């Protein structure tokens, strides 16, 4: 039954019970399922031989323990809770102790004998019947839970951050498709006015750390967009539900993270006084046993809102599935290194003066933020460089290593505890830029610093112009945030968007008494005259032409495959800068009673107003591949050729994937979201072979756009609420300025 | 120009000026041209032609839905017509000639003219007469007796009679567009047998309903000024031969009727609810108007009492009660049912008390945990928190018809109430709680079904029918992204 499974859940799983596999036999342990006085007689004899180690610190020792065992069941959190039996021992946070105050093994039989204690008495005698009349059947489960926890405890042993700070007793549990619970602050949750949340309880906190009000808000069923939940979307490899090298905890979700240094020292002798809160705060503990961080946990009462399930079969297939996905990863990881020695090799054996332009990055590191990410490196992947290398060796080029960092000089933030946002000098030229190239009314309207767009529409006709300028402006914006992160300089794009804009905008002009002047060439079949000031009128024009910095793309065909398709009048609106008033134009050719329906309008493929939405897109194309172009020349030294090689192969054509959609549903925008998505793999499967380093470096070093979830509640993104159809934000302020990662291997399997 | 990928030619506007000498017509209507194509060339009215086979692979590369007719008694005939986008305002020509593309022109423009006169807009007064006078012509034009005319007569009007009447008789397309579309072909009857009815023929009524129906286009066409006298050649024999096509908002009940029978285990397979689902649609939907539904701001009384019970819904499913998506749409629609039916007779609700406050002395906490003497504190709060709805303290006035959907639609619910002692009143008629609060719901919804099944603009209620009609239609389009969200065999996202 349903509830036969659960009660396995809670009994092999969150107890850990394979640590009594070490010491006794199979047939042994099905004996303590059977019988409470043999739990009783272990605990009495265990005690008494763990006394004799300990000494005068068998209360400290009986205390902790019988705390880890609460938190392993009932999910309460005391006050400096230690996480597992290795910091037990050596008692951190309560004594100055210089090692192991007693066995570790013993330790670790007494903690999941309490914990089967706490266990209810209904749910015990459940197991009781199973472990009798299903000998072969447990068994075979319990040896499972045994292979599930080597691997973790290969991976833990490696690094002693991540020894002292990984869960005991950890298994995974999915929520229920389709809701979402978040922890928010109550004065910026106010003035978005969103009408899918609830409150459903306040955030109480701690009394070592003040801050603004907070509370819960939970949103009942409904749909999401795709990659979003229902993952744990984690770059780095996990051991014991933490991160693997810092042992920040990603398994579970908490309301923050505190990791300055100078705060966390104001936090530490602010609790030796004491603890007071229905919330309090968990250490993050150091090697030499002092603290580094802190963190903001959850009640555990609000997550019965979530219809966790905790169904036993199906979560230890989701446990091995997940580490088959870290292995592999891990993997990847290696492969590149060898890449990295070979280029290395041959560049040394061509000329012993090559070296003159590599980094050793294993090596000492000036920039302090830089190297105190690189002690943090994953054990597995040092120890690889160093077996082809040499003894701390990882030798790199320099110029392609300065790309990976260009983001740096614009963000701010740290990663880890989740405030990573663009400087304010940065904004200030991006939102410059789009209000010259988009209209001046459409930037009132999307990019409001005060205002969400939900707030600033009053009719129904209006819903239908505004929800079509939004999918040009996420495009525009997006390629601006991507290109920004690969390295290519924020000045650069600043001064070359106006000139590249004016020359695109000539070309249409030119190109229209072109495009019909063979018209009066056929009506010119007769005297000289007629043809000879059309001869010269179209030469002159075509010179002009061949003198345009864009010319090598035009060409090439890509930058004019939609251009010579049609001419329409209209067009030159979008030329000139004026979108907002050219949807407007195209919105009022709808029928009547389309017009009037608002946000419940379906739109179909067929009218002019979703022909004109495609080709302000291409039009955005126009200008990101004139940046490109410019940028592999310039600043780059490449040949015209190759240039033009990289280009096509990061751009597709949108006429061969109409929407496959079903009828009756507002499907507009959830389309350009699957066509966005594609786009992104083919850019991450360029960068692999034209840059190893910073696809190296991207799982390395913490960055914007970098890193996935962090364990912190869910946040979107501007292309999430895209795909979503909502209204209840703006690309200006606040939330809906974060763009998608940017992780190349993350792309290629998220 | 001609396509790369194909031997399509495009001809856009500002392109066939010249045109009107090409054709040679007489110049007494050559100045009619010169106005047509200054209409046309307004609104960026593109040209596309060729054969057969370049004008169909074309539309595969754009996306484009085609209208060619033409059929295997036609291939041995040997003639194939375009088609017109009324959507983007292109025309598609099939091996064209001079005769057609004028004919074209003449016609898209004509077509203009009924489309704005039936949308509502304002026309030339000369044209509101023309196709008035056409209009009523059109009623007796399927009234008329065939039994005297000619064999080959009678073929061509059985064929006008079918179309026609297939467009007054839609329900499920905006009548607007549907009546635009009957007209059109009005029209092309008379002109496709103006020739061989003005020969061979007799006076018969319906040689009269051709010579009539061909006055009435000429004065839409040439306006106020003089147009050339009777029986004088219009366009070189002008006909209309190209299709239209149009498109318009589906209708609330197209929408609704669609997802009533989902079931899957990502989205609920409960049975009880697709059936309660069923007499919904009997009793409130299949009376709504059928227009489609707007968007307009709706100050009122009745709107008042669906914003209220919207935010109920969603608080219930945040305190305790969870919901699938096929439950959370059903809940929904019930419930605002029984909103606006509570706003507009006050003693609707009457009967529902006695049963709601009956419920409330014999309920306890104890009845909302699977385990009674369970030791986790969780698992007491969450008992806690379902009671205090019930009692109405979370949601702290429109309560009573939350109550009474979620006592429909919840399951875990029913099984408590069902246990309950019945009155000694109510013990006549022999029934348990959860089916005497269920036959409560249906006799609320039955007097509203009354209410809209009557004079609706005289009681002053269809503003308020207007209001629940769009309640109803943001349900549905919920629930069909859900579905198709978990479309796969696991239904995963």
């Amino acid at each position: 039954t349903d509830t036969e499974w659960s009660a396995m859940h809670t009994g092999l799983g969150k107890t850990d019970l394979a640590v009594l596999r070490e010491t006794m036999s199979m047939a042994e342990i099905r004996d303590l399922l059977s019988s409470s006085k043999k739990v009783k007689d272990e605990i009495s004899t265990l005690e008494k031989e763990i006394q004799n180690q300990a000494g005068r610190n068998w209360n400290l020792v009986q205390k902790k323990s019988k705390q880890l065992a609460q938190y392993m069941i009932m999910g309460e959190v005391g006050n400096n809770l230690l996480r597992n039996a290795h910091a037990i021992s050596r008692l951190l946070g309560e004594r100055i102790t210089n090692g192991p105050v007693a066995d570790v093994a013993a330790i670790d039989k007494l903690i999941t004998l309490y914990s089967l204690e706490l266990m209810n008495k209904s749910d015990r005698d459940l197991l009781s019947e199973l472990a009798q009349s299903e000998v072969e059947g447990m068994e075979f489960s319990i040896a499972y839970m045994v292979g599930q926890r080597t691997e973790e405890m290969r991976k833990a042993k490696g690094d002693n951050r991540t020894l002292l700070n990984h869960f005991k007793g950890y298994i995974p549990v999915e929520n229920q498709q389709g809701v979402n619970l978040i922890i928010a602050d109550d004065k910026e949750f106010a003035k978005l006015n969103s009408q899918s949340f609830t409150r459903i309880g306040t955030y109480q906190g701690s009394t070592g750390f003040r801050t603004g009000s907070k509370g819960y808000y939970f949103s009942p069923v409904a749909a999401r967009a795709p990659y979003s939940q229902g993952i744990l979307q984690n770059v780095r490899n996990t051991a014991g539900g933490v991160d693997i090298g810092t042992g920040f905890t990603l398994g579970t979700m908490v309301a923050g993270r505190i990791t300055d240094k100078p705060t966390v020292e104001r936090i530490t002798k602010a609790l030796a006084k004491g603890e007071r809160g229905r919330e309090p705060l968990m250490p993050i503990y150091n090697s030499k046993g002092q603290v580094v961080a802190y963190e903001q946990s959850v009640d555990p009462n609000m997550l019965k809102h979530l219809n966790q399930d905790n169904h036993f079969a199906k979560m230890v297939g989701v446990w091995r599935g997940r580490q088959v996905e870290e292995a592999k990863a891990q993997r990847f990881n290696d492969i590149l290194i060898e890449q990295l020695h070979a280029m290395y090799e041959k560049d040394i054996k061509d000329s012993s003066a090559n070296k003159s332009q590599y980094v050793n990055l294993l090596g000492k590191i000036d920039d302090p933020v830089l190297a105190d990410a690189i002690n943090l490196m994953n054990i597995e992947t040092r120890h690889k460089a160093e077996e082809l290398f040499g003894k701390d060796e990882l030798w790199v080029r320099r110029d392609m290593l300065n790309d990976a960092l260009g983001y740096r000089a614009a963000s701010i933030g740290d990663v880890w505890t989740g405030n990573s946002r663009w400087s304010p000098s940065t904004l200030d030229t991006v939102k410059k830029m789009f209000l010259g190239a988009f209209g001046n009314k459409a930037y009132h309207v999307v990019m409001n610093a005060e205002n969400t767009i939900q707030n600033l529409v009053k009719d129904a006709k209006t819903v239908i112009v505004v929800k079509a300028v939004v999918v040009p402006a996420v495009n525009f914006l997006a390629n601006i945030y991507q290109m920004i992160g690969r390295g290519v300089p924020v000045k650069d794009i600043a001064v070359n968007i106006p000139r590249k804009t004016s020359e695109i905008n000539q070309y249409i002009k030119s190109r229209l008494r072109q495009i019909d002047a063979e018209a009066e060439l056929r009506a010119a079949e007769g005297n000289p005259n007629l043809v000879r000031k059309l001869k010269t009128e179209i030469q002159s024009i075509t010179d002009s032409h061949r003198r345009m910095s864009i010319w090598p793309l035009i060409e090439a065909g890509e930058f004019s495959s939609i251009a010579d398709a049609g001419i329409s009048r209209d067009d030159l609106l979008v030329a000139e800068g004026k979108i907002h008033e050219y949807m407007e134009k195209l919105a009022n050719k709808l029928p009547e009673k389309v017009r009037n329906a608002g946000r419940y309008a379906l739109i179909a493929k067929d009218t002019a107003l979703f022909q004109g939405i495609q080709k302000t897109v291409e039009y955005s194309d126009f200008i990101a591949k004139a940046i490109i172009y410019d940028d592999l020349v310039k600043r780059k030294k490449k040949s015209s050729s190759e240039a033009l090689g990289q280009v096509t192969e990061e751009f597709i054509n949108y006429d061969r994937l109409p929407g496959r959609f079903r009828g009756y549903m507002e499907s507009m925008g959830l389309m350009w979201f699957y066509n966005f998505k594609i786009r992104s793999i083919k850019v991450a499967m360029s960068m692999i072979r034209n840059n190893p380093v910073h696809s190296l470096i991207a799982t390395v070093v913490p960055a914007p756009t970098m890193f996935g979830n962090v364990g912190l509640p869910i946040q979107d993104n501007m292309l999430t609420m895209l795909a979503e159809g909502r209204l209840d934000y703006s690309l200006g302020f606040g939330q809906g300025l974060r763009a998608p990662t940017l992780n190349p291997w993350f792309n290629l399997t998220h | 120009r001609e396509h790369k990928a194909s031997g399509v030619r495009i001809l856009s506007a500002t392109a066939i000026r010249n045109l009107a000498k090409i054709s040679n017509l007489p110049s007494t209507q050559a100045a009619t041209l010169a106005e047509i194509q200054k209409s046309l060339a307004a609104k960026d009215y593109k040209i596309i032609y060729g054969t057969p086979t370049q004008v169909a692979e074309y539309a595969r590369q754009k996306n484009v839905t085609e209208l060619t007719s033409q059929e295997m008694e036609e291939a041995q005939a040997g003639n194939i017509y375009g088609w017109t986008n009324f959507d983007d305002k292109t025309i598609y020509l099939v091996s064209p000639s001079m005769e057609t593309l004028i004919h074209e022109l003449v016609h898209a423009s004509t077509f203009e003219e009924v489309y704005s006169f039936y949308q509502g807009n304002e026309v030339s007064p000369t044209s509101k007469q023309a196709i008035e006078n056409l209009e009523g012509l059109m009623e007796q034009f399927r009234s008329l007796d065939i039994s005297k005319d000619s064999p080959e007569m009678r073929e061509a009007y059985a064929d006008a009679i079918a179309t026609i009447e297939g467009h007054l008789s839609n329900g499920f397309v905006d009548p607007a567009i549907s009546k635009a579309a009957a007209l059109n072909e009005f029209m092309a009857w008379g002109l496709a047998n103006r020739a061989l009815a003005a020969k061979q023929k007799r006076t018969s009524s319906l040689v009269q309903m051709v010579k009539d129906v061909y006055q009435a286009i000429k004065k839409l066409i040439w306006g106020r000024k003089q147009a050339p006298a009777l029986g004088e050649d219009m366009f070189s024999n002008l006909l209309f031969n190209s299709a239209i096509l149009m498109r318009s908002q589906p209708t609330t009940q197209a929408v609704a009727k669609d997802g009533t029978l989902f079931h899957s285990k990502a989205y609920g397979n409960n049975e009880r609810l697709s059936q309660l689902n069923q007499t919904f649609d009997k009793l409130v939907t299949d009376y709504l108007r059928t227009d489609p539904v707007t968007e307009v701001e709706r100050r009122g009384n009745v709107a008042n009492a669906l914003m209220s019970a919207t935010r109920l819904v969603r608080d219930v499913q945040s305190h305790g009660f969870n919901m699938t998506a096929q439950e959370q749409s059903v809940f929904q629609m019930v419930t605002a049912a029984l909103a606006t039916e509570a706003a507009i007779d006050p003693h609707a609700m009457a009967r529902a008390q006695e049963l709601y406050t009956h419920v409330m002395k014999h309920l306890t906490v104890e009845h909302f945990m699977a385990d009674p003497d369970s030791t986790n504190p969780a698992d007491r709060y969450y008992a806690q928190q379902k009671y205090d709805t019930i009692s109405g303290a979370n949601l702290v006035t429109s309560l009573l018809p939350t109550f009474l959907g979620l006592a429909m639609v919840n399951e875990e619910l029913r099984s408590i109430i069902k246990e309950m002692p019945v009155p000694k009143a109510d013990k006549k008629l022999g029934n348990d709680i959860d089916t005497l609060l269920t036959n409560a719901g249906t006799q609320v919804m039955e007097s509203l079904n009354r209410r809209m099944a009557g004079d609706q603009k005289a009681t002053n209620v269809q503003d308020s029918i207007d209001a629940l009609s769009e309640t109803i239609m943001a349900a549905a389009l919920k629930r069909e992204s859900f579905y198709d969200a978990v479309a796969t065999p696991t239904g995963n996202f």
